[PDB]
RNA sequence: GGAUGCGAUCAUACCAGCACUAAGGCAUCGGAUCCCGUCAGAACUCCGAAGUUAAGCGUGCUUGGGCGAGAGUAGUACAAGGAUGGGUGACCUCUUGGGAAGUCCUCGUGUUGCAUUCCC
RNA sequence: GCAGGUGUCCUAAGAUGAGCUCAACGAGAACAGAAAUCUCGUGUGGAACAAAAGGGUAAAAGCUCGUUUGAUUCUGAUUUCCAGUACGAAUACGAACCGUGAAAGCGUGGCCUAUCGAUCCUUUAGACUUCGGAGUUUGAAGCUAGAGGUGUCAGAAAAGUUACCACAGGGAUUACUGGCUUGUGGCAGCCAAGCGUUCAUAGCGACGUUGCUUUUUGAUCCUUCGAUGUCGGCUCUUCCUAUCAUUGCGAAGCAGAAUUCACCAAGUGUUGGAUUGUUCACCCACCAAUAGGGAACGUGAGCUGGGUUUAGACCGUCGUGAGACAG
RNA sequence: GGCGCGGCUGCUUCGGUGAGCCGUGCCAUCGGGUGCUCCAAGUGGGCCAUUUUUGGUAAGCAGAACUGGCGAUGCG
RNA sequence: UAUAGGGGCGAAAGACUAAUCGAACCAUCUAGUAGCUGGUUCCCUCCGAAGUUUCCCUCAGGAUAGCUGGAGCCCCGA
RNA sequence: AGGAGUCUGACAUGCGUGCGAGUCGACGGGUUCUGAAACCUGGGAUGCGCAAGGAAGCUGACGAGCGGGAGGCCCUCACGGGCCGCACCGCUGGCCGACCCUGAUCUUCUGUGAAGGGUUCGAGUUGGAGCACGCCUGUCGGGACCCGAAAGAUGGUGAACUA
């Protein structure tokens, strides 16, 4: 059989949730909220990247720690950041360097497993209550 | 109609006792507590009231898979049709009585098992059967659980009587 | 006749060289095993050439996480055997030496195994100095693993109960 | 099906395949699920020689090639005892160490329609007609089956 | 029809007892009012004065049957719960009084 | 050889009938102020020995009707597999593997596990 | 398909523990028959358990008595639901929390075998979350859980006519011819109670019983719905036999004689009219007698066109009405 | 599968016990009829015979069960 | 020479409005939409059906298993 | 003679190939042939990934084997066992958020946060991934393999027929 609309099957994904099923997720609200406008985006990155890219990140300057183990800021390394409202640090797997990582969020067990020699560091904008206080100073960066 | 499995539909055995069964069963039966992997029938006493599962059941014998309290999880395979599982049923010891089959089974294990250690000290019979056993290794299970659970949905009679 | 020997004509037919080897260098690898296998002690060059015949399915990305805590020097760095390829997805100071053969390597996973030990080996040099293939380690899948058995369809798929 | 089931058990997957069996009342119990659809009995040991030397096949690590002269001088496996045809006619038919598994042949005769055909087919011993238990014709029976 | 007491004990669900306490017994209901929810889809989706699927207050309706339909609140602590399912039709309540055993008169 | 406590096998453990736990290894029995209780110590129950073996508990026997179990006596019904086997037909039938049943005889008016452990 | 139940009713018709054990029959009690009540004896599941059926159970699960609240909250392994599919339901836990109870324990709703409702919204519960410079009130939005409609019960908001019709299809399904069946119908055999003055069998013949036909009716749904022209009639050919007459027969309650029943037998005959569309049937005179039954109810590429059976219309009946009727 | 050694645990008297767990050693008539994954099909309307049925006088009836065939299978 | 499409005109039948009327004709939307009927064009090979079950405004369909088949991966089973 | 799986999107796949914890390139310019197009390059675009939960705050570890069973070695070699060892599946249990409970050190605005447990849900290891195009196959879609009805709607053209 056939007419492709008598076994075909049945003409628009329905008949589908309601009465026959399988499939889609169906039946809805559900949360729904927030807007298009007071939403997004946070940029998120856990510090064992950072640690594949500390040997070969020789833009980023070693300093109080021996050579393989930098300070960086994280900001710095992480793509899409200028889009974000945000840059935080997350705290899956190892740490095995002395780095310095500077941040706009840290996770608790983000500091914690590079506990070892590290200084973690809030940039001005962690807070996010510090004085923009009409005056001068800090910055967010801006590139494409 | 449809069709469905009315649970206490048609219920005969399955609920009446002999004349030489009825009246209250002996408490030893709701005391008696077993072991794991005891084997032991399901077959209610129609004359306890609580306890007993989905009348169906009832004639199987199944593995004592594990215990909750008063009642017993003892596993069991469902039978006939298309691709059916492994099912584990919830029964209090009433309906449920050791297998004397298997205490039998076992004893002629033991028995077996002496002559065994006799006759490979100082006798002789077959030769064949000493190489298999002393290579093997073992163990316990459930791998061949999956292995047993997997053929039970079975093949051929599933499209013999897929159809008629 | 029988009904039993229909069933037997039932059986598979495996059997593949898969629809294209594109890569010519990879279509005249495939082959060679059929010579050398009957032709040596080699089973373990027979058994990478049904895998490198068939499947996408079937086709390794292996890290150097997935050499390195799995080589771990209690088969004393021996060749490792990588039907399909290497991937660079460690950073330990990696491997504790090592022979590693493979049909193919990323660059950088090349780089860092052969500035760590041994010889990043292409499977053809392996046939040509490892012959009988003993003293060797297949390592191994996957497609095989957490992404994707039946996890498919939309936003699956599920430890199941129902899906 | 379920008597189809026991055909192939006994290894009988076409008409007029043949395979040996062994003694006792639990397999002609066996086997009397499958009597109206069976004929046999004890053929003498020169029938199963006219037998197993006209009908025998070749073994598995190969294909069949057969029981033709040179390849059961010098070929078949055995493990049990020497696998030779006059030997293992002797052993088979005499019943004793690991003979119960020398048959394990190699694994159905297929015997030729027989000569002058039976008395009908869907009759008994007892009536004159072919299926059932009988040593006498079933020797006559397989030498009709050449 | 039931017999169920006012006044009662019961446990509580709530997490500043969570423990046993006296309990009051109330058949409920409100509706809401000051629109929004559904009312403010249709004032707007009339939409040539169609009320549409602000009817399924028909069919012609009638089958009876329900459940117990209580609030429980408690005469010594403000938290208080509703009851879970089974099946009753109808209810009786008062201050109950009692369904009185026993009868010589 | 065994009465007294707690139980297993739960129609071989009954209904009925005839001897026996017993001069210091029981129940009937007596006091009921009493705990306890009832309407009322009758039951219930604190207390307890004068009687009793007469019982109940239970011990030797009685098969009588009951029945488990089995022995002969009813291979009869019934049914699985297979038949160009018969019959107008409902039906039968051979073969292959199986086979209750009533009567009579019989065994049986317990058996078993833990206790307190006793007259000889 | 047979048989019959549930869409309720219950804070005691639940829980537990101590304590008791029947229904019922005989015997006894002035009056009381319905007579309870009170007593004794026998009394094993026949009683009792709200409610179908069924099955269960005797220091109980049944009875009696006191007390009690667990018909508490939250969670669920798993069975049923369904072999993997939801709500429901069960069968247990653990966590929290109580009871009774000597306590061990029992208690996760109703002897058991298990006794119902998603989805938006609304309702409330508890705590907490949240609504875009800060700051502060108001509501909103929301998580988790329970109750309010869906008995078209795995969830629509919901009456008819069409004979003015139309369309896609179906012989998947009717009327209808055919085919199967043959209860119904027609006819027969057997048996022979019985009646015929007496006499079963001149004749008549019940009950019961076995058949045959396929020509009434019923049943079925195999055949056709890209089409099988309807009833009745007419004419025209042919046939069957269960024969109405005629030929030849047998019996008689065959004196003649009209006859009565039956045998063989299909060659030829079997009509003309009055009412009705009628088939059928009623009636009239006829006649030797005016037989029945098939051939696609023989017969519309023959006829006819009265009925049936379109569109118009009336009456009666029904319906608020359109409109409907085996009128 | 069975045993021993050793640790740890449980429920249920400051009470008795096994079972569980882990670790370590020891000792033991058939014959590929076959597992798992992805993606797809007509369906998602049958028939008959045999056996066992239930309704129906019955039916080339209706409606099940158990099976073999037709459908989709030639050839004699 | 008026009156034009649920409108006209009708001494009203659903009559009549250019051979078309229980709603004219034309062109367009438009390649409507059809759980329905019909048809859908080269060779061969390996295996080879289902006409069942739950749900479903469901029974001329969907849906989901059941019945199949390919393609990969591995080395028990009566 | 004409006459029916088309077109490409999405979502899911099969088969293949390049790089592989990112990959991925428009638009401009630069430049030949060519209306084409190509090549370099900034690199738009910021997917799917790289890790997750959930209303919302805001938080966020990767160690283990056990069994079967790939294979090497030791040996000792007719046999043969012992060890590790990882594929892969089955089986075990801890963790990371969410819920619920106990929370030290203590900070002492305020609350963060070691230890430990229950519970389901999703996540992480021995269950570590992709992206990209091509070629496939499906689904849904747009006329959606093709034909096939009566229709309903809009705007015009008809009273030369007929009322």
């Amino acid at each position: 059989m056939t007419t492709r609309f008598k076994k075909n099957r049945k003409k628009r994904g329905h008949v589908s949730a309601g009465h026959g099923r399988i499939g889609k997720h169906r039946k809805h609200p559900g949360g729904r909220g927030n807007a298009g406008g007071m939403h997004h985006h946070r940029i998120l990155f856990d510090k064992y990247h950072p640690g594949y890219f500390g040997k070969v990140g020789m833009r980023y300057f070693h300093r109080l720690s021996n050579r393989f183990h930098c300070p960086a800021v994280n900001v710095e390394r992480l793509w899409s950041m200028v889009p974000a409202e945000a840059g935080a640090g997350a705290g899956k797997a190892p740490v095995i360097d002395v780095t310095q990582f500077g941040y706009t969020k840290v996770l608790g067990k983000g500091m914690l497993p590079p506990e070892r020699p590290i200084v973690v560091k809030a940039k001005l904008i962690s807070k996010v209550a510090e004085k923009k206080i009409k005056a001068a100073g800090g910055a967010v960066l801006l590139t494409a | 109609m449809p069709a469905g499995h009315g649970l206490r539909s048609r219920t005969r055995d399955l609920f009446a006792r002999p004349f030489r069964k009825k009246g209250y069963i002996p408490l030893t039966t709701y005391l008696r507590t077993y072991k794991v992997g005891e084997h032991v029938d399901v077959k209610v006493n129609g004359a306890v009231h609580k306890g007993m599962p989905h009348k169906f059941y009832h004639g199987r014998t199944g593995r004592v898979w594990n215990v909750t309290k008063r009642a017993i999880g003892v596993e069991i395979n469902k039978q006939v049709g298309n691709r059916i599982i492994k099912k584990r049923i919830h029964v209090r010891v009433e309906h449920v009585q050791p297998s004397r089959c298997n205490e039998e089974f076992l004893q002629r294990k033991l028995n077996n098992d002496k002559l065994k250690a006799e006759a490979k000290a100082r006798g002789e019979v077959i030769s064949t059967k000493r190489q298999p056993a002393g290579p093997k290794p073992g163990f316990m299970v459930e791998g061949t659980t999956i292995e047993t659970v997997t053929p039970i949905p079975y093949d051929v009679v599933n499209d013999l009587k897929g159809g008629y | 006749m029988g009904i039993d020997l229909v069933a037997g004509g039932r059986n598979k037919r495996t059997k593949r060289v898969a629809p294209k080897s594109d890569d010519v260098y990879l279509k005249l690898l495939v082959k060679l095993y059929r010579f050398l296998v009957r032709r040596t002690k080699s089973k373990f060059n027979a058994v990478i050439l049904k895998r490198l015949f068939m499947s996408k399915t079937n086709r390794p990305p292996l890290s150097m996480r997935r050499l390195s805590n799995f080589m771990k020097g209690k088969e004393e760095k021996n060749i490792a055997v990588v039907v399909g390829t290497i991937t660079d997805d460690m950073r330990i100071q990696e491997v504790p030496a090592m022979k590693v053969t493979a049909l193919r390597f990323t660059e950088t996973a090349r780089a860092r195994i052969i500035n760590a030990g041994g010889e990043c080996l292409t499977f053809d040099q392996l046939a040509l100095r490892a012959p009988t293939g003993e003293n060797t380690i297949l390592l191994r899948g996957p497609k095989n693993a957490r992404e994707a058995v039946r996890h498919f369809g939309k936003a699956p798929g599920v430890p199941h109960s129902h899906t | 099906p379920k008597t189809k089931k026991i055909l192939q058990l006994l290894r009988l997957r076409q008409i007029f395949n043949g395979v040996f069996l062994k003694v006792n009342k639990a397999t002609i119990n066996m086997l009397r699920r499958v009597e109206p659809y069976v004929t046999y009995g004890y053929p003498n040991l020169k029938s199963v020689r006219e037998l197993i030397y006209k009908r025998g096949y070749g073994k598995l690590n190969k294909q069949r090639i057969p029981l033709a002269n040179n390849k059961v001088i010098e070929e078949g496996l055995g493990k049990h005892n020497i696998i030779c045809i006059e030997d293992l006619v002797h052993e088979i038919l005499t019943v004793g160490p690991h003979f119960k598994e020398a048959n394990n042949f190699l694994w159905p005769f297929k015997l030729k329609a027989p000569l002058g055909g039976l008395k009908k087919k869907r009759n008994h011993y007892v009536e004159g007609g072919d299926a059932g238990n009988r040593e006498n014709y079933i020797n006559q029976l397989v030498r009709r089956m050449n | 029809m039931v017999n169920v007491p006012k006044t009662k004990k019961t446990y509580c669900k709530n997490k500043e007892c969570r423990k046993h306490t006296l309990h009051k017994v109330t058949q409920y209901k409100k509706g809401k009012d000051s629109l929004s929810a559904q009312g403010k889809r249709r004032y707007d989706r009339k939409q040539s004065g169609y009320g549409g699927q602000t009817k399924p207050v028909f069919h012609k309706k009638a089958k009876t049957t329900k459940k117990i339909v209580l609030k429980l609140q408690c005469q010594s602590c403000k938290h208080y719960s509703q009851h879970p399912i089974k099946r009753c039709k109808h209810f009786e309540i008062g201050g109950d009084k009692k369904g009185k055993g026993t009868s010589l008169f």
